[PDB]
């Protein structure tokens, strides 16, 4: 934590020091203000893929082939069939353990280490493809916004001509009142009638 | 929905523990055991653990962006801007072309509605 | 990863909630949002800032002003007479005039004003001049009418 | 894209989607600011109409006043905030 | 300029580090109850509370990790004059951790 965790800057936060700014900014029309100025900031660590590259070094078998995929056809079979082959081989690796276990269980439990090396060939490529999911979701939403736009067509287009015609119907001339002209005329259209 | 790939971890990382839980079935239960029932449990260990992995393959088929061309996908999004963003000004202009007059016309209805009252109370 | 890990060296709460990976996914969403603009209003909102418990307690200020209120008047200006176009029943002798408040003047007697404070969208049948409130009572009695 | 600016409303679509109209939402709000109930408000209708005029007419005619900016101006409110404690509101009932 | 010299224990690294390092602390449900002592509240402490608002702005907000502190900023943004962020909030705030964290 901090030393102590509450801020010590309150003493610098006196309002008159802020009042200094009104003086100092005009002082150079032709000191402590930096204390109130917005803080400097670190990157602080934009790097991220490098940890995955270290994970490649963490052993990376067919995962290198997955790197080869990083240029149907194209890279798709490499991410498909070969990965399925990694899965079937992953099933084959259990016999390194349980397939022969009772007979001197020394190297055999350590055969699983090969499987943990194979994990580098597995989930890490999934992480490699993970950002692409963000693209798929963003594209998934971007026309949904277009749909929210569509609702305005869903309603306003209906309100339009209907409002116009209803103005033209029983209202007919809705302007016929002409404000003040609709005063005595209300009698002229009625009281005058006989 | 998004990030179907994370589900694959449940079909792998979680499933991997099951092979470890299976270890007791292959040895320890045979001691103080009826026992043949265990063989059935072994069969699923020989079967279902595989089948879900096969399902993962189908899940691989189901993964979004099968074209795997994000550089083109972003261009698709560019076309989406070319559509949507140009639509926005129109769709916003609509209400301005609408209610701004519709209020006043409704007021024109209001006048006749008021003058109806004169007839209502002669 | 730099200073933030040093922040993790403290009481290890920030992040008082057990959740943590979701914030990382949100960071990925931020990197996705780097390509956005417009708009800035969509920034924190994409992460749904202050939506974690907005439905819960809170209090909130948020001033109500200004011309929005006028719109509400227009609502009543449309609404009341519609209720009167419907129901009504009756109660004459009145003289309805929907201007801000529903007017009800008399001759020698007095004026009254009305406005509902519940809901608007329920007229027709079971909308027979239901909700209302007295707004003022400025009686016009010829002998006395000062109305303190 | 700009449509993302409206996405918060889509985010609202998953939730309450704004309380909007209600008795308190208009009336209790009216108790705040203008005016004195709907009684004062009724004569405040035309006054609000006049308020739409010249009061809104001042779209722009002044100095940028950037010297007040920014966090310092945010700190300026603290005086009124500390002053607010003095109200001791309200009715004893 | 003497005030900066007066800031012996203060001044410090300042910048992006310690500020966010303090902003993160509010998320703890009892910590706001702790803020009801003397370390900071409605006094000069508020000067910090108002100063930090620029973090809500884009880019600076990109640096923000956990939303919960910003929601706490929403709490002080809520009627801080009353129980929304002064008498706030007993242990009940922990219940928010039992729900919002779930989704």
């Amino acid at each position: 934590s901090a030393f102590p965790p509450p801020p010590p800057y309150y003493k610098l936060f006196t309002r008159e020091n802020i009042e200094k700014v009104i003086s100092n900014m005009e002082k150079e029309a032709k000191s402590l203000a930096k204390l109130f100025k917005k803080p400097s900031c670190l990157t602080s660590g934009t790097y991220q893929m490098f940890g995955d590259t270290w994970r490649l070094d963490e052993a990376n078998a067919i995962v290198g082939t997955s790197f080869t995929r990083v240029h149907d056809l194209i890279k798709i079979p490499r991410r498909a069939y070969e990965l399925r082959f990694l899965s079937r081989s992953l099933m084959l690796n259990f016999l390194e353990l349980l397939g022969i276990m009772a007979k001197a269980p020394e190297q055999f439990p350590s055969k699983v280490e090969n499987i943990r090396v194979l994990l580098l060939n597995l989930h890490h490529l999934i992480n490699d493809y993970r950002p692409h999911q963000s693209r798929e979701s963003l594209i998934m939403l971007l026309e949904k916004q277009l749909k929210h736009e569509e609702s305005q067509v869903e309603l306003l287009r209906t309100h339009n001509r209907q409002m116009t015609e209803t103005l033209e119907k029983y209202k007919s001339l809705d302007f016929n009142m002409e404000k003040e002209g609709d005063v005595i005329q209300q009698l002229k259209s009625s009281i005058k009638k006989p | 929905m998004a990030c179907r790939c994370t589900q694959l971890q449940d079909t792998i990382d979680e499933v991997a523990t099951q092979f470890y839980s299976s270890i007791h079935y292959l040895s320890s239960h045979h001691d103080f055991v009826s026992a043949e029932e265990l063989q059935f449990a072994q069969r699923d260990l020989a079967k279902d653990l595989v089948t879900k992995f096969m399902q993962i393959d189908t899940l691989i088929n189901q993964l979004p962006g099968i074209s795997t061309a994000p550089k083109h996908q972003l261009e698709k999004i560019k076309k989406l801007q070319n559509s949507i963003e140009e639509k926005q000004l129109e769709r916003k202009s609509l209400e301005s072309e609408n209610e701004d007059l519709k209020l006043q016309l409704a007021k024109r209805i209001e006048t006749f509605g008021r003058l109806s009252c004169v007839l209502f109370q002669p | 990863f730099l200073q933030g890990q040093k922040f993790c060296f403290q009481n290890l709460v920030h992040v008082l909630q057990d959740i943590r990976y979701q914030l990382s996914f949100a960071r990925l969403r931020n990197s996705d949002l780097v390509t956005a603009l417009d708009i800035l209003s969509t920034g924190t909102s994409l992460r749904l800032a202050n939506a974690p418990t907005s439905k819960l307690y809170m209090l909130s200020e948020s001033p109500l002003s200004t011309k929005q209120i006028l719109q509400t008047l227009h609502a009543l200006n449309m609404l009341i007479r519609i209720r009167l176009s419907l129901y009504e029943i009756i109660p004459t002798p009145f003289q309805h005039f929907t201007i801000a408040n529903g007017r009800c003047t008399f001759t020698v007697p007095n004026e009254f004003s009305v406005s509902l404070t519940t809901n608007s969208q329920d007229p027709k049948s079971t909308g027979i001049s239901f909700q209302w409130i007295v707004v003022d009572f400025q009686f016009h009695l010829p002998d006395f009418s000062s109305t303190p | 894209d700009a449509d993302i600016s409206s996405l918060s409303l889509s985010l609202d679509p998953e939730i309450i989607g704004g309380q909007n109209n209600f008795l308190e939402n208009n009336l209790q709000q009216i108790f705040q600011k203008i005016i004195q109930e709907r009684g004062p408000f009724r004569d405040l209708k035309e006054e609000d109409l006049q308020k739409e005029l010249q009061k809104e007419s001042i779209k722009d005619e002044s100095s940028a006043k950037s010297s007040e900016t920014e966090n310092v101006l945010e700190f300026a409110t603290l005086d009124s905030k500390r002053n607010v404690n003095d109200t001791e509101v309200e009715s004893m009932d | 300029e003497t005030k900066w010299l007066l800031s012996k224990v203060p001044d410090d690294k300042s910048r992006f580090e310690i500020e966010l390092e303090f902003v993160q602390m509010l998320s703890n449900p009892w910590y706001l109850n702790f803020l009801a002592q003397h370390k900071y509240f409605e006094d000069e402490a508020f000067l910090q509370y108002l100063e930090y608002m620029e973090y809500w702005r884009e880019p600076e907000y990109v640096k923000f990790i956990i939303y919960p502190t910003c929601l706490h900023m929403l709490t002080l943004l809520k009627n801080p004059q009353f129980r929304n962020d002064i008498s706030r909030a007993d242990l009940s705030k922990q219940v928010n951790d039992e729900i919002y964290y779930e989704w």
